[PDB]
């Protein structure tokens, strides 16, 4: 008898991995050397459904990167590179987009960034309510622009932003690719409007299509004998 | 009969009996909004009246989407084609008369945000298949495949969860047995305090038989659902200069 | 400057941290807080909410709409079962979906009460009597009307009650737990012009008493 | 020493920090703050400030002084519409290199008010009226001079008000916007010797119920 | 009955190759708990890894060694180290078992790609 | 921030810490502690009961 634990905040403000980002720091094709990630929370199937079950929310998020580095093989992995800096910039809604790693949208000035050295701990960025509106929507029954043009529920307002990432040094000799791993945990969730679990599984992170599913599993009897 | 109470809004009149179980949405009354707004007071509060709906034994349900129900009723509609942002709270009235040798039961809900799923999976859902205005969209009782169609199945209600579950929205059960009719009053839910009235379905009415219509081998095969919707609280944007 | 000593647990990334963060985004004017109907500060007020039960869950009946629909008719016998199921809201097959069994699949401990509700969907003219009997947890399934009598049972007539509601003591999974069948008692009686099939249909919630401790992830949810 | 304990988030440099920093020149004196007029502690004090709008920017004419000049004559119909841009200040092109359009790029949200001004620069002699009609969002753009009037229009007698002020109401872009189209009413009446071709120049600034909620890197700066 | 506070200590050591010339970046290593009646994984790359309700650590080479506390989580009110009896249904089932008193369990991955 | 100088000692795992710790399962309900009868506090409680001695220990 203590129902603190049904709270909605000790139910969503839990930290998931959300998305793997691979890039690396000498290659000849010039976009692998450097990922993205449009933020959303339709990727875990998981936390998906857990929010899911509720129309609306707001919430702060908390994001903390978990950056580890392994060398490609080559003739030459006996080299003494330095130890490298990563950047990770934050793209708000309305914000220019990079498309190579030596873009000048990289050094832009309101596209917040944080510069990591190898060795220390992970690092950790927190990034506020940022709707128009008051709450971000799970569910929109509805068009964003132009109705019967524009794709049915889509919801333009609840975009949160975007992330990319780069290593900050210049090529070095050997390939070194980096993996990066996103801990996305939600803070301070207030929920309204609550509604059923999803039966059906998801078929993409899109809408909320589906192939019908059965209600329960089926037995033999209706009624129940002894043992 | 039984203290029978007569409500007269505008130049509409409709009769209700003295129980009248009113189910409000989530505790909360539908009122104005606490750059400029503008109702128009009482000449759209008036009951707007459907058609009455076919269930044999078996029909599987029928929904309405709101407010794209009401878009040629008059001057609820004018005021959705004159001005561009809006704002109201409903009033449902959902009676259904039949004899006492008749026997089945009705969940009758009310869905915000219900968004449809299609029934091929990666396609595009037309708007006629969503809504219609007039005489409702019916569920099929199996996996339905139609081009550009929402996905027809009662055990899923087109939005991919168990049927059963439906009774964390607001809801009533007629029971042919004990009730007559259902009531239940909606406020206005949104994210936004106003959005555009076209673009954008607030909540879906849904009426399904659970225990279907069952009778005798002489009686009437075929009993009518009057819908009764009125809107209250409603106001929009309005044009002036200041 | 002061001398400070680094304990261990020093620069690690626990996953349940609580710390203070910088932020990115700060001199932003967060949009304020809206009155937005319908505000959920606790999981098990979703659970207080009856809901109707598959009990009807016969093979190639699930993917239906009379997986629901309990038939009950007039029978030449008497002593006969209309229904029956194992009282575990979470681990039966029955409850599982269920939006009870949907809040208790996210826990690995549970404990408090649960409601059950029978509601006859039949003519206005018919009449009888069930024996809802309870079979406590440790005890059997009986195989009688009689054998059900004995125990703990509720006798409930259709003719002037549409709706019994029968509130069920102690149930736990970590704090075999009962059973629930139903036994005629009489036929169902009916006039003439008047269809003898009907049905009863189930619902089940919690009541206020009902703990969780231990969060975990659902059982149904599997990755692509 | 003292027990300490390192928590995550050591050891890194997050760009935004607020943390305090030791001095490369202690012992130094700085020279003291004099009174220098026109402080700036608002930027939405600069964008408070009317600015010339270059509603003509028909192609060849940009490259000019004549951009802004917006030609108006007598005219041989009465309907017939003088000028008319979407009101959009910072995706259109019209009011895009605008002052207000310059501050109102370095944000990703904005809302607030928008004030209008139209002067008339013609002779003193000359009189007339035009027909200032505002679209509302959703609403389309007019193709008469009859259903511009019926919508919310107000009309500017040139003989007696040199400048018109039309406060705009809620514009925003995250707090198809509207239009401001202006029709004729009747012709410009002349007397003799006084030249007939004239011009109207607009202004636009904002109220002081504006805000913006997000920066980021402006889309007219390239870098080499 | 009792808390629980568990310290990983947490080494590595490459294992002899053609290519010991490397420069392999920091690793990181996972530390999931299973609570009494949580999932299971099965692999590596299995979807239990990536579960909300099972807490995780991740710790980068180089730290300090990892530290998280568990809590009494029995149903009952004390653990058993001695128990008479069947757990259930006696004469089926092991003797002296006592289903109630376990504590959970936790698995071990590095995080990192192959 | 706030200027802070590592003292030795830092980052090792010495045995018998006593540091605090987090918690891997907050928002968790502990049963509450019922009164079982024979608590012990103290091992000197044990050892204060007498036991038969094997004083014929020949082989």
């Amino acid at each position: 008898h203590v129902r603190s634990e049904s709270s909605v905040e000790n139910f969503l403000s839990r930290s998931a991995c959300v998305y793997i980002v691979e890039y690396k720091t000498r290659d000849d094709t010039p976009d692998k050397m450097y990922d993205s990630w449009v933020i959303n929370t339709r990727q875990v199937a998981q936390l998906r459904r857990k929010l899911e079950f509720f129309t609306y929310v707001r919430f702060d998020v908390e994001v903390t990167f978990v950056i580890t580095s392994v060398q490609d093989d080559s003739t030459r992995q006996n080299t003494d590179t330095p130890a490298l800096t990563h950047q990770i910039m934050y793209v708000p809604p309305g914000g220019p987009i990079p498309q190579a790693v030596d873009d000048y949208n990289w050094q832009t000035s309101t596209n917040p960034s944080v510069f990591w050295t190898e060795g220390n701990a992970p690092p950790r960025m927190s990034i506020p309510f940022m709707s128009v509106g008051n709450a971000y929507s799970n569910f929109y029954d509805g068009w964003s622009h132009f109705s019967q043009t524009g794709v049915y529920g889509f919801n333009t307002l609840n975009n949160m932003g975007k992330l990319y990432f780069r290593h900050v040094n210049d090529k070095t000799i050997s390939p070194i690719t980096s993996k990066v791993r996103i801990y996305f945990k939600p803070k301070h969730v207030k929920a309204w409007v609550p509604r059923p679990p999803r039966l059906c599984e998801y078929t993409h992170k899109d809408n909320v299509d589906f192939e019908p599913k059965g209600v329960t599993t089926s037995r033999t009897q209706l009624t129940i004998s002894n043992s | 009969s039984d203290r029978v109470r007569s409500i007269t809004l505008g130049n509409s009149t409709i009769t209700t009996q003295e129980s009248a179980n009113v189910v409000v949405g989530y505790g909360v009354w539908p009122d104005y909004l606490s750059d400029q707004p503008t109702q128009p007071d009482v000449a759209t509060c008036r009951f707007y009246t459907l058609d009455s709906v076919s269930w044999m034994k078996e029909s599987q349900g029928w929904w309405w989407k709101f407010p794209d129900a009401l878009r040629d009723m008059g001057l609820f509609g004018q005021n959705m084609q004159y001005h561009y942002l809006g704002r109201s709270g409903y009033t449902i009235h959902v009676q259904c008369n039949a004899s006492k040798f008749h026997q089945g039961c009705l969940l009758v809900v009310c869905v915000p945000e219900a968004e449809m799923g299609a029934a091929n999976i990666n396609e595009k859902i037309n708007r006629e298949h969503l809504s219609n205005g007039e005489v409702a969209n019916t569920f099929s009782g199996t996996k339905s495949s139609n081009t550009n169609d929402v996905q027809q199945a009662v055990f899923n209600a087109g939005m991919g969860v168990a049927v059963g579950n439906l009774t964390i929205f607001p809801h009533q059960w007629i029971n042919l047995r004990t009730n007559n009719c259902a009531t239940i009053v909606m406020p206005y839910i949104n994210s936004v305090p106003m959005d555009n009235m076209f673009r954008h379905y607030n909540f879906t009415l849904m009426i399904i038989p659970f225990a279907k219509l069952d009778y005798a081998a002489g009686s009437s095969t075929y009993i009518p659902i009057t819908v009764t919707v009125a809107p209250m609280c409603a106001e929009y944007n309005g044009l002036r200069l200041g | 400057g002061l001398p400070v000593m680094n304990t261990p647990g020093s620069n690690q990334f626990l996953t349940s941290d609580d710390y203070q963060s910088p932020t990115a985004m700060p001199q932003f004017d967060v949009t304020p807080e809206m009155n937005i109907p319908g505000e959920v500060k606790n999981l098990m007020e979703i659970a207080e909410v009856d809901s109707v039960v598959p009990v009807n869950n016969v093979n190639e009946n699930v993917n239906s709409l009379e997986a629901y629909r309990i038939p009950v008719h007039s029978v030449t016998e008497t002593g006969a079962q209309v229904f029956g199921f194992t009282l575990q809201p979470g681990a039966d097959t029955v409850m599982e979906r269920t939006l009870l069994g949907e809040i208790l699949n996210y826990y690995a401990n549970w404990s408090g009460s649960i409601k059950l509700t029978f509601m006859y969907c039949g003519s206005a003219m018919a009449t009888g009597k069930f024996l809802l009997a309870y079979s406590p947890p440790g005890a059997g399934v009986p195989k009688n009307r009689r054998e059900a009598m004995l125990g703990t049972h509720i006798i409930w007539d259709i003719g002037l009650q549409s709706s019994c509601v029968l509130c069920v003591p102690w149930i736990s999974q970590t704090h075999d737990a009962g059973f629930i069948t139903c036994w005629y008692q009489t036929s169902i009686v009916v006039p003439a012009e008047v269809q003898n099939q009907s049905v009863i249909l189930c619902f089940v919630s919690a009541c206020n008493d009902f703990s969780v401790r231990l969060l975990r992830d659902s059982p149904f949810v599997r990755q692509t």
